[PDB]
């Protein structure tokens, strides 16, 4: 990882923030008008790394199909269905608001920041990938996440679930509308320190978690990685006048926000033999017929990945590379 | 919704003089927001309208210093310091503070010139039209000033209003004179039922109506 | 910068019609666009307005159900989808540019297009009847003589207004057409020296593309 | 480059608003062939977002209307959506201190194992754990009248840096064989040039 460690914000000009529900003695907001404030937040801190020969499997919640052939009223809460999908490059990580399809389950377009308000947040299904039979999805996994609740808020909008009258006493005004009781906190990733850093370190795979012990079938290797410890954002602004008159007015500057990601992948591979006996090869056939077929089309190009071609970058002179030297400290 | 009233609709002025067009609205025109959103557009003859002033008093890019907008609330005014040749056209006054965006109704900035008597000419129905079963008599009243003029057709005799179609031209780009055409279309039978046809033009120029007439020969 | 309206014609009442507008010379997807029409009585009215992205549109109540403004930011084009039009919607339609995305929709339209006139009426396309206008007798026949040409009963507009194949053109008054009973009537007068005509031929040329006709009529003393 | 990428001269504090902030390219220096750029490296950085702020100025990038709903005022300009936090280095503690300690170089990260070619050695160091600033003020009157007014005192801000570099060097021989020396020539001709 290249860039320096930093924390960056993600926000929304029309964030659904009704009232401060933590220790607000300022005032209370009226529900009638558009009570949506301009709110930013620093997301949950997440570092993860998964190595395999098959793209990693992630989970997220979506609007499940109708339970029965039943006509449900518009505005009712849809059924929630957990779904596993291959993790592609560009998918959004859990940021502190949960791992779900915000586009399908929030018609508000105002519950979460612009980062995710029309995207899907996926979380790696460690339980499913670890319970895999062959262990191709994940034979090396490093996770390290942290988050805390910074501010407590209220959500505007009519409450779809009726607050049971057994849980409160209405007071003298027996007409009192119960206040909003849908509370959503602002996540925060606290301090980013290089002591908690998880990358820029060599990792040696000896025993894998699954039965596949780091064997790259079909001569490919899928690397899923998330690093939110370098989330700082560059703010570039350019004057609208050809040269600025030495007087500042907000209308004379265009503001742009740009983000940068820098990686440098390094690997040490080991050559292996497979004696094609019977029992073997038939076991390989039952595993993946295409393994024998490629020996003596592709279903994964439907997904979006970052291609890294290392066919022209293999070298046996290990002492010529940093990871090669660090591996030379293994004899 | 909101109505825009311009005063006046026709403002004849000479070059080098000052021009002032008024615009009043029925509502406050001040938005629930910093500014007041009243604008002035200029349309020239056969050319799309063009923005002149936006937000009561801001000159658009390329608008000369002579144009100056002013006013507030419901009363607005537009002042031209020195009226020049290429300033003649319809001036529109628009409001976009309230939905719907509304504007009316057109203010003709015309040139002021010396009085001129109209030149009147009559033409009976042609030989080709009389073969079709109709008869149209046309009367041209060309190159007069001011714009105000009245026409009366009389057969023989008595005034007839049930067949007159009138058309006016705008200020000619040469010498700023007006013109008018009046075509009275009757059936061939009604045409053959009368002998004398008279086109009469009453105009503001001295003195009394100017008359043109003709008989069947 | 260019705003070019286009599309499509003059169509029957109660039918649909789509209007297009091509933009050039500015970030089209950054500005909110609007349609402004000018009635045949030459009064300007606001027709529609659409946001920078085609998500927010608004109209007056007089057109709430019939018109539908849209835009293609990839093609840099603005559209007005009119349907079930009435004769009161006859107008020269103008494509105008309002405020950008980073401003409140201030509602002033700085840049206007050339315009596309659409008219809706139950009358069908009919070729004009052209009639010459010559003086029968002559009192004070000199200085000067004035001839005339009449274009009666055509639909729809426009027609060509030329005298002697584009020659002359001096002293010519072509009057705007007036409509009655769903038909147009237009007149034109020309002034020349009395001792010039009928020595030389003076003919009015009237072309009507809507009916694909072209007629030139010479004025004869008769 | 805050000077070249921010014509505002107002996005970052005066420290950097007209300067360049550089971060060591550990990826490039570690992938070096010879490893002369860096054969000893210690980094330790920390930061968190203390306050969240908004930036004034027209947004150059149009907020896609697919990502929000404008509300009843359908001609409403969306508020500024360029968010920049105030960084903070949290607690400075001597437990996390990285200097005033001896460091012994045995194995270098690169092939150059701490050999000071041309008899020189470059030491890059950043220490922000001593960022306290002295505030010195002097009265404008020759002697102060015992009444305080801000106009009768000049305020100055001064900063101080103090170092003490210590090194243990080892003398080495290089047998100028063939194969060798030609390798040194391909490495740096000026090495042989400065010798003989």
């Amino acid at each position: 990882r290249g860039q320096p460690l930093g924390v960056g914000l993600s926000g929304h000009p029309l964030y659904n923030k009704l009232d401060d529900t933590e220790n607000s003695h300022v005032a209370s907001a009226v529900d009638t008008k558009d009570t949506r404030d301009n709110v930013s937040v620093d997301y949950k801190q997440t570092q993860l790394c998964i190595i395999g020969c098959v793209p990693a499997i992630g989970e997220h919640w979506t609007k499940g199909t109708a339970s029965k052939p039943t006509t449900v009223v518009q505005g009712d809460c849809p059924p929630l269905e957990l779904i596993n999908t291959p993790i592609e490059d560009g998918d959004m990580v859990d940021t502190g608001y949960g791992a779900m399809d915000f586009k399908l389950l929030q018609d508000n377009k105002s519950e979460v920041p612009l980062d995710i308000c029309q995207s899907i947040c996926k979380y790696p299904d460690y339980l499913q990938m670890s319970a895999d039979a062959y262990g191709d999805s994940m034979f090396f996994c490093l996770r390290r996440e942290q988050v805390f609740a910074r501010h407590f808020w209220n959500r505007s909008g009519t409450m779809g679930d009726q607050l049971p009258e057994s849980l409160y006493i209405k007071g003298t005004d027996i007409r009192a509308n119960p206040g909003s009781y849908l509370y959503s906190p602002s996540p925060s990733g606290s301090v980013v320190t290089s002591d908690s850093q998880l990358f820029n370190k060599p990792y040696w795979l000896h025993k894998a978690q699954g039965l596949n012990n780091g064997i790259c079938w079909h001569n490919q290797l899928f690397l899923t990685v998330v690093d939110t410890t370098r989330s700082t954002n560059l703010s570039v602004c350019a004057s609208t006048t050809s040269s600025i008159p030495n007087v500042y007015t907000p209308t004379s500057f265009k503001e742009y926000a740009r983000h940068v990601e820098e990686f440098d992948l390094q690997f040490i591979f080991q050559l292996c033999k497979i004696t094609l006996t019977t029992e073997v090869m038939s076991y390989i056939h039952n595993m993946n017929t295409t393994i024998l077929e490629d020996w003596n089309q592709d279903p994964y190009d439907k997904l979006k990945f970052w291609p890294v071609d290392l066919k022209e970058r293999f070298s046996a002179d290990l002492d010529q590379f940093p990871l090669g030297r660090k591996f030379l400290l293994q004899l | 919704d909101v109505v825009m009233t311009q005063t006046p609709l026709s403002l004849p002025v000479s070059l080098g003089d000052q021009a002032s067009i008024s615009c009043r609205s029925s509502q406050s025109l001040v938005h629930s927001n910093g500014n007041t959103y009243l604008h002035w557009y200029l349309q020239k003859s056969g050319q799309s309208p063009k923005l002149l002033i936006y937000k009561v008093s801001n000159r658009f890019s390329g608008v000369p210093d002579r144009f100056s907008g002013s006013g507030s609330g419901t009363d607005f005014t537009l002042k031209i310091s020195r009226v020049e040749a290429e300033d003649l056209g319809v001036y529109f006054c628009s409001q976009s503070t309230h939905v719907p965006f509304t504007f009316g109704a057109g203010t003709k900035l015309e040139l002021k010139r010396a009085d001129a008597a109209p030149t009147v000419s009559i033409f009976p129905p042609s030989s080709e039209q009389l073969t079709s079963g109709g008869a149209s008599v046309v009367c041209f009243l060309n190159n007069f000033y001011p714009k105000d003029i009245n026409v009366k057709w009389k057969i023989d005799g008595s005034e007839r209003q049930n067949g007159v179609l009138n058309s006016w031209t705008d200020q000619d780009s040469k010498d700023s004179t007006y013109s008018m055409s009046s075509t009275l279309t009757l059936t061939k039978d009604e045409y053959e039922r009368h002998n004398s046809y008279t086109c009469e033009a009453t105009h503001k120029t001295s003195t009394s109506p100017i008359v043109k007439s003709f008989n069947r020969n | 910068v260019k705003l070019v309206e286009s599309g499509g014609g003059l169509v029957k009442p109660g039918g649909s019609l789509k209007l297009s507008c091509a933009a050039s010379g500015f970030p089209f997807s950054d500005y909110t666009m609007s349609w402004i029409r000018q009635t045949p009585e030459k009064r300007l009215e606001w027709v529609a307005s659409i946001s920078s992205g085609g998500t927010y549109t608004y109209y007056p109540d007089t057109v709430k159900g019939r018109f539908t403004i849209s835009r293609d930011n990839a093609k840099n084009t603005l559209y007005l989808q009119m349907s079930s039009l009435k004769s009161e919607d006859t107008a020269m339609f103008y494509c105008t540019r309002a405020s950008p995305y980073y401003d409140y929709d201030e509602g002033y339209m700085d840049y206007w297009g050339q315009g596309t006139s659409v008219t809706v009426s139950s009358a069908k396309t009919t070729a004009p009847s052209v009639y010459p206008l010559a003086p029968v007798c002559g009192g004070t026949t000199g200085s000067s003589v004035t001839l005339g040409c009449l274009v009666k009963g055509y639909f729809p507009e426009p027609v060509t207004l030329t005298w002697n194949s584009g020659s002359l053109s001096s002293g010519v008054h072509t009057f705007p057409a007036l409509l009655q009973s769903g038909l147009y009537t237009l007149s034109s007068s020309v002034t020349v020296t009395s001792n010039t005509w009928p020595s030389q031929t003076i003919t009015c040329n009237v072309a009507h593309p809507a009916s694909s006709t072209k007629v030139d009529k010479k004025i004869v003393p008769a």
